[PDB]
């Protein structure tokens, strides 16, 4: 499971973190979730199921399935959305990888 | 709906730990039980996972054949025992499981504990 | 009001918890509870949505509710009063009518969803099955774990049965 | 022999919100909320606007020596970001905003 | 030179629709002012191709 | 929910463009579409009512909102400020909440019609047909356009054809 | 809208005065109405809840809108008005739609109702009887007072005459 | 939808007396009608009862033999009939039944009468 | 029928009237109903069916079966509520039993 | 299709506008369709289906088939509605007849 | 929605003439065209209307034998051709529809084109 290590945002644009597999595709039935933590705190599930967002997430998060890659999409970034952020891949019910953090930057 | 976890501390290169996360506000016997630790630097890492009615366990690569995951649903608790631990192991747990509305999510993790920190040093 | 949640259907199952809408077979290889995990993840997706809605829709903004008059303005601390009482008037009875009618759609849609499971694996089963009525079907022909999952999952093969199906009829 | 019951289908990509799905596509649409304006003061009920041009209600009323080059019914009163021309000799203008509200609407 | 129903500091208003996004400050018979971007009132099919 | 629209029927139909719901017949006289322009006219109808009981209602009446104030009125101002946005919540909570709710009362009413459309053809047809399932009927009987004329108008007449279905069955 | 009231059934019973649902039996006994009681108690339940609902929820207090204001004082005046103004029309506004949307759900209470006996008698009969399609069923098996007494109470015994209708079917 | 009754007074022990009830917005054709009765010292005390069809009527072990209760749904009127009238049954008389929304209730008594006196006195 | 002659309450509190047969229990076929009776007034209905309350009965009178006899609830008794409480139990669809009164005071 | 050459209305009043063959009666199967137009303007559809009202026409527009005639009621009549009043009759689904147009005038 | 009408003008009588009419925000494929014209004094005429598929075409008395009607769905055009015109054909012509809330309604005609002038004079 890949990310990009680092990118960058302005307080209230848009940006879009990208989850792959290194030796596959990514669908439906790897139910892609998205994780954001801070580093003194347990990690905060915001999308699963590639469309899902729990109650109590915001909702300028948003998530999807591109070309063969999941992605998140942050519209209208606040400061409080500098964070690390995990991308989870399923292969069973169970069976779970985590990717690299990707931290994001809101300058 | 908390889940606290707790056992962690100084272990010997080599020698054996044992870790419990208790579940408060449901019962274990409608959730399953998902261990994933950080390293102090670095990213999560999915250690393993106990189905719902205790019969399916997985593991991950990294902890297939030194990691037990046990369910005790009497008790509301679950363990994960570690009987080969290695300096590289040394990082803050998290026990974790995907309640929605009262039902389980096996593809979800939004319930996390605070965690618990293992340290595998000799000195 | 579609009649499954507490009509054809009389009591829930509490063994089932890996879910909100199941099956429950019994085979000669043994009985066991199966959830639904389509049908459940989209119930938990709308009822979020309600959610939701019915929350971060108040678009609320920075007020200073009260106000201070002396002993000569009593008409303005009168037109202040009549404000504030009408406002929580109409806000406590939305409240409560909302609650009520969003409550009646969320059990009328668990019911729909239970009654539209139903009719889905009675239109795949068809005649090679017996509805008994409590929301059970007896089937005509001896099938085993993969039948059943292939009835969950929506691919049972009709032509397959048929033939032995109809001898037991 | 078949005969098959089914429903309108076509290309459109309006979008509907509903209590329970977001972004449902539709095949019509109503607009219950207009935000265009044409951008131009006008007629109301039929009788035209007093507009005050450099004045203001005060000047126009006092007779500003800035006021002769501007009706005997008017529905509402326009003024501008640039009405300074007011009470030249300085004082206060008792109950101004009173008056400003009788003189909005005469007949 | 006009006619119109509803007016603002910005431009007139055709008053048919029960709801108004433009301006909070209004003279007229108005549609009722609203903090919302989109309110589509749906009157066909869902649209499954 | 009914389980109709994006359900039993799993897709709309681009070629039929002269109603809502219809039929497509399949014949050896030739394919087709035609629509119901019964139950067409009365969801158009039904709709009408709707957006005119959502737009007809609100009872507007002439108002200046715009108050001006001096620097010793700063309460009859913040009064005056909070009138103004009571009214904005209430209104934007309203509209938002409405249009929410219409908006699933409207794509029910269409699933309902759907479902009563092929209800009414599965009563009018009984054992003369098997359902296949996509929402179609497959006749054991041999009929021409005539015969789906009358299904389509509702004069289905199944004595006629009972005893040439029977042996097909 | 399930289709009933206005539906398969296309009209009311005026001589079957002990209920809003019911049965009519004709036997070589006789013909009879018969109200189904149960359904209708569960129906005034349900609908006085309603009314309950909707008429105490209000939360009305003790107030007086009249008020005075002198020829100076033409802005307060304003104020009042426009407080007056909007109160007026938000609570028409709110009275007009939850009258016309509760009326819908009334309707559709009751067609649900009438749907949900008939699925019941219907899957209670099995193949015993006939769906005439007007809403009627006829027996197979000729069957007494005590025989229909027994499907409006729901204890009907299908293998009691399931070898009787089997021979007449 | 009201009911007003009538024929009450003074009657000599071991005499008949007969009380009409009269309804007006609704119809008799789709009510039943029953008749109680309460002391002046003393609680309510069931009479009898008519059903909606006119066919069944029970009456009380107190009632049974003597009293007899009519309906004439054209005349929307019904009728106690009172023989053998003793001390005992000097009363305060009402006749009810049971409309919720538009139809009948067999086990409601809401819709009831202003009530008419009955004196058995034989001075 | 048997009920209490007599219960004190006073005013905001929670009283329960009870209603038992003599000779048998009481259950839901034997439709519990429940009378408020003024001296000089007709009685009224406030509960039938064990459970149901007309229209227009105010929602502080509660029924239920307790053991094997019915119970009528007052939750935040008021001066109103000073009247004789009437019980009627049915054997068959139109054969009544009435109870003997209790007589409620609100101190 | 005949219709009355000219009918008055006072303001505020009600008026009906009677469409009828000339040798037939008029049913639902015939579609009465109902039309205003002023004299320099394209017609404007009032009443469809002797009942349907699209929307955007004033409630105050009412049709209905009174014995063998199809009618037009105008309910409230306003300074607005002095226009030509067609009606048009559907033998086919395609075919259709106008009538000669009926002058309202306001007083 | 919107239907514009062109190709009117100055006719010599006995000649011919084609009438266009094209629609925007809707496809013609889904939709009916209905010709309809108004004399400079008098009342509404309806002259001709074609279906929705374009196989059935319905013409009047006064137009039968001399006016066509086509569609194009490609180009969303329908063609109105007149020949043999008279003087009594001095008209204002109209192409109309009808069309709810996106859907095609035959006898219903509430999309009206401005119309276009056509004079048939032999001076």
């Amino acid at each position: 499971v890949i990310q990009e290590p680092a990118m960058s945002v302005s307080p209230g644009g848009t940006v879009t973190l990208t989850c792959a597999f290194r030796s596959g595709s990514v669908t439906t039935s790897n139910y892609p979730s998205w994780f954001q933590q801070t580093p003194g705190q347990p990690p905060r599930l915001l999308i699963y199921n590639t469309n899902s967002r729990p109650t109590g997430v915001p909702s300028r998060f948003s998530g999807r399935i591109s070309g063969n890659k999941a992605a998140l999409t942050i519209t209208g970034a606040q400061t409080e959305d500098e964070a690390d952020y995990f991308c989870a891949l399923y292969k069973t019910a169970l069976n779970v990888r985590f990717g690299g953090g990707t931290h994001l930057t809101v300058l | 709906e908390k889940l606290v976890e707790s056992g962690g501390g100084l272990v010997q290169p080599g020698g054996s730990l044992r870790l419990s996360c208790v579940g408060s506000g449901f019962t274990f016997s409608s959730t399953y039980i998902g261990w994933v630790r950080q390293a102090p630097g670095g990213g999560l890492e999915w250690l393993g996972s106990i189905s719902v009615n205790g019969d399916i366990t997985d593991y991950a690569e990294s902890a297939e054949g030194r990691f037990t995951i046990s369910k005790d649903n009497s008790q509301n608790m679950a363990w994960l025992q570690m009987n080969s631990l290695r300096t590289e192991d040394t990082a803050r747990y998290y026990c974790a499981t995907g309640r929605f509305f009262g039902i389980v999510v096996t593809y979800a993790m939004n319930l996390w504990g605070p965690g618990v920190e293992v340290v595998v040093s000799s000195a | 009001l579609f009649g499954a949640i507490a009509g054809f259907i009389e009591g829930g199952w509490t063994g089932m918890v890996d879910g909100w809408y199941g099956y429950h077979h019994q085979n000669e290889q043994g009985s066991g509870y199966a959830a639904d995990l389509k049908s459940t993840q989209n119930a938990i997706d709308k009822i979020t949505n309600k959610v939701n809605s019915v929350i971060e829709k108040m678009n609320t903004q920075f007020t200073a509710v009260g106000k201070e008059f002396n002993h000569l303005e009593k008409r303005i601390e009168n037109l202040n009063k009549k404000v504030d009482d009408g406002f929580l008037d109409i806000w406590t009875y939305n409240a409560e009518l909302l609650v009520l009618l969003e409550n009646e759609r969320t059990l009328d849609y668990h019911d729909s969803n239970v009654k539209n499971l139903y009719e889905k694996v009675r239109n795949q089963l068809k005649n090679n099955a017996k509805e008994i009525g409590n929301g059970c079907f007896e089937f005509y022909h001896k099938c085993d774990n993969t039948c059943m999952e292939s009835v969950k999952n929506g691919t049972y093969d009709y032509p397959k049965y048929s033939e032995e199906a109809k001898l037991n009829r | 022999d078949t005969l098959c019951i089914g429903y309108h289908a076509n290309n459109s990509t309006d979008t509907v919100d509903t209590v329970l799905e977001k972004n449902v596509t539709v095949t019509h649409s109503v607009n219950l909320l207009e935000d265009k304006h044409n951008g131009k003061l006008c007629k109301l009920r039929g009788v035209a606007p007093l507009h005050l041009g450099k004045c203001n209600i005060a000047g126009w009323i006092l007779g500003n020596p800035e006021c002769e080059s501007l009706a005997r019914s008017w529905s509402y009163i326009v003024e501008t970001s640039n009405s300074d021309n007011g009470t030249c000799y300085p004082g206060d203008f008792i109950n101004y905003e009173e008056l400003r509200e009788q003189l909005s609407s005469v007949s | 030179d006009c006619n119109t129903t509803c007016q603002t500091p910005e431009g007139a208003i055709n008053t048919s629709l029960p709801f108004q996004n433009v301006h909070p400050i209004t003279i007229g018979k108005c549609p009722k002012y609203v903090k919302s971007t989109k309110l589509r009132l749906a009157t066909g099919l869902r649209n499954v191709p």
